[PDB]
């Protein structure tokens, strides 16, 4: 509503500036605006997007992970930890359900190329994964398994639309193989979506693209270093 | 050590 | 106000949280808060509010020179760089009208020991140079005769109750010369400045603390650096 | 290059 105003382009631009400024919640604010015009998103705009959101939100989990930490050593005396924690972590909520939001309300739909389809389904499975890393009653149960459902989607379209080089795809199955790791407690289907997604793309590795072949590669190292971790 | 996730690029 | 619930213990309990949580807008709210109860600071609870405000200002200061800089070179087409380096000014401004009504209203005072008074004399010329960065019209000549005025106060009674190796001497000599280089255009006067400090700190080499030669130190070495740099 | 000032510390 903020950002009602503003003109989309204006809006895009100010989140380059941002972005430029290390000034992350604001970049995120200008792009929440010029999501809420209701026209697509580019690629390099979904980029302004993604990268907004996630140092928020990183540095929010950081902190809540510093905070946690304390407050577990702390039990094994006074409320401060665990109201600070608590703090903390509502303002983590707020940010992911606010860009769960996003993806609900704007950008997720049937059409688009898969590209896009894949990159929001795969949001929206991280930011329920985040979400799933501060939960704990019957809200758990269910974040996880949205998490899931919009992880398994994402990987629906991307093994049949994409090829197996493709980022978007990479990161999405690099994504959910933390997902098995991390939330569902199940390393053996971590590994073996990780190492299946790194041997495929190594024998399709012809498939590399000229614009994104750096990025291709740079995920691809990022999971055979989950694997050696795992292993 | 935590698992790693995709990382903020360009 | 958002404080005024909480017991002044309970505060400086959760700046601390908030300094490992790296939460440092968060921990200059805490801090606000323990000032706002009207009692005393400690040099610890100094060190505190200092580290909060110190990053939240600097992270804005980092945001504004990069803006700045856009701006300058797109002046060698539209208004969306000024409008949002004035954004980031305006918040700038800001946090340093927080800081400086907390040192009027509750932290400057005529009693106190050497420490207190010249440290927050200090803070107050440091926040008033932060202002005078991005000042231009009829307030920049206010801003800068008011940080000269905090910066010189608190020498005269650094050099009266202080030793040459004191850190918080030291460091207010560094801060009235960057004072004098950047904002007064005086080199002249930057360099006398930190010269005089760095070699009367040397000549009495034997007055360093065993609790903070290690801050002492660093500060000579700062001294030498913009010595270096100037000439 | 700019000038330095006072670092934080601890
Ligand atoms: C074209 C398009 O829709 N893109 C490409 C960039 C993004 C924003 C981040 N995603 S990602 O999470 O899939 C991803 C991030 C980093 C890396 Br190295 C990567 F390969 C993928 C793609 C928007
Ligand atoms: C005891 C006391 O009042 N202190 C010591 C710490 C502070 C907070 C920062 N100041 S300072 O700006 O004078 C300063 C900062 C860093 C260093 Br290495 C230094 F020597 C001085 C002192 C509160
Ligand atoms: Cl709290
Ligand atoms: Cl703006
Ligand atoms: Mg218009
Ligand atoms: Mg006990
Ligand atoms: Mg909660
Ligand atoms: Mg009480
Ligand atoms: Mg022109
Ligand atoms: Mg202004």
């Amino acid at each position: 509503g903020a950002m009602g105003s503003m003109e989309r382009a204006s809006l895009i631009q100010k989140a380059k500036l941002a972005e430029q400024a290390e000034r992350y919640e604001d970049m995120a604010a200008f792009m929440k605006g010029a999501v809420e015009k209701g026209e697509e998103l580019s690629c390099e705009e979904r980029n302004l997007l993604s990268v907004a959101y996630k140092n928020v939100v990183g540095g929010q989990r950081a902190a809540w992970r510093v905070l946690s930490s304390i407050e577990q050593k702390s039990n094994e005396k006074g409320p401060e930890v665990r109201e600070y924690r608590e703090k903390v972590e509502t303002e983590l909520q707020g940010v992911c359900d606010t860009v769960l939001g996003l993806l609900d309300s704007h950008l997720i739909k049937e059409a688009g190329d898969a590209e896009s389809r894949v990159f929001y389904l795969k949001m929206k499975g991280d930011y329920y994964r985040y979400l799933a890393e501060v939960a704990t009653g019957d809200d758990k149960k269910r974040i996880i398994d949205s998490a899931r459902s919009a992880y398994q989607e994402a990987m629906d379209i991307s093994k049949k639309e994409m090829p197996p080089t493709n980022p978007i795809r990479l990161g999405l199955a690099l994504n959910f193989s933390v997902f098995h790791y991390e939330i569902a407690n199940s390393p053996e289907e971590a590994i073996s979506l990780a190492k299946t997604t790194f041997d495929e793309a190594m024998a399709d590795l012809h498939t590399l693209s000229e614009d994104s072949y750096k990025d291709s590669t740079l995920i691809m190292q990022l999971l055979r270093d989950n694997l050696t971790l795992w292993t | 050590q935590r698992s790693t996730s995709t990382p903020n690029v360009h």
